[PDB]
């Protein structure tokens, strides 16, 4: 069916974290709490924290999934647009039509679901290293928002799901993506728009 | 809803947004999913400021999530030792006990805190 955007803390508290990083002219991925939002460059270093109340077990995995956000655009599945897919930019991991990308991680796992065509990527979950609080994933968007053959200016979703070993729930959190040139101008915009309505 | 707001503004520790939600009277005592107010949140989080302005606004110190622990549980856990103390001073009782029989000295001792561990001892 159309995928989950539904917050699931679950019995393991399971949150999000991002960096505090601002809004200046050359930041490359920056999170705005009063939107729910990370604004980010094309290709660059998204992290995300996974923050559990409890260590989720062994065999828990880590997966993320893009939807549009658009009521009318969510049964669309979200991909690269044509340039982007033909540009011949994977790390040898990615298919080159996924949108996220996990880098840093000889672990992770693409999916192309059979019966949805949507795609996803999955990584082992790992407790926080000694001295961490949180186990951090590292993601890459790898088109604009604005790619005309791809998102075209269309607002999306990533869901983070927490699944044990066999891909049943244990934990959901999502966040909206805008992938654009000037993260720190846009989302200086868009939390100007959203205090002034 | 503000109290929604104020449980997402007091976990991503903006301080501006928090200042604006509890300036418009945001509900320091919503719980989240887990039972957790923006005190645990915040305490979770290590937001020290944050934490000591919803002390000073009457957040209930030693509110319980779903699984019995209050804000000092949590800081005792992830090793937060100024909130500890903060707490401590506003209230906060040592001899509470979580789902798991767990005091916030138990939680640090399980942790390796040991700086916290010798704090809630002599407060004991
Ligand atoms: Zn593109």
């Amino acid at each position: 069916s159309v995928p989950s955007q539904k917050t699931y803390q679950g019995s393991y508290g399971f949150r999000l974290g991002f960096l505090h990083s601002g809004t200046a002219k050359s930041v490359t991925c920056t999170y705005s709490p009063a939107l729910n939002k990370m604004f980010c460059q094309l290709a660059k270093t998204c992290p995300v924290q996974l923050w559990v109340d409890s260590t989720p077990p062994p065999g828990t995995r880590v997966r993320a999934m893009a939807i549009y956000k658009q009521s009318q655009h969510m049964t669309e599945v979200v991909r690269r647009c044509p340039h982007h897919e033909r540009c011949s930019d994977s790390d040898g991991l990615a298919p080159p039509q996924h949108l996220i990308r996990v880098e840093g991680n000889l672990r992770v796992e693409y999916l192309d679901d059979r019966n949805t065509f949507r795609h996803s990527v999955v990584v082992p979950y790992e407790p926080p290293e000694v001295g961490s609080d949180c186990t951090t994933i590292h993601y890459n968007y790898m088109c604009n928002s604005s790619c005309m053959g791809g998102m075209n200016r269309r607002p999306i979703l990533t869901i983070i799901t927490l699944e044990d070993s066999s891909g049943n729930l244990l934990g959901r959190n999502s966040f909206e993506v805008r992938v654009c040139a000037c993260p720190g101008r846009d989302r200086r915009t868009e939390e100007e728009n959203l205090r002034k309505k | 809803d503000l109290g929604k707001k104020l449980l997402e503004a007091a976990w991503h520790g903006q301080d501006d947004e928090v200042r604006i939600l509890m300036a418009n009277g945001a509900d320091v005592n919503a719980t989240d999913q887990s039972g957790m107010t923006p005190l645990h949140l915040a305490a979770w989080r290590g937001h020290l400021e944050i934490v000591e302005v919803l002390l000073k606004t009457g957040a209930d110190v030693n509110a319980i999530d779903r699984w019995g622990k209050t804000p000092l549980h949590l800081a005792a856990r992830i090793g937060r030792l100024e909130i500890v103390e903060v707490l401590l001073k506003a209230g906060a009782d040592v001899n509470a006990q979580d789902k798991f029989g767990k005091t916030p000295f138990d939680l640090a001792i399980d942790n390796g805190n040991e700086d916290i561990a010798e704090v809630l001892q002599k407060a004991a």
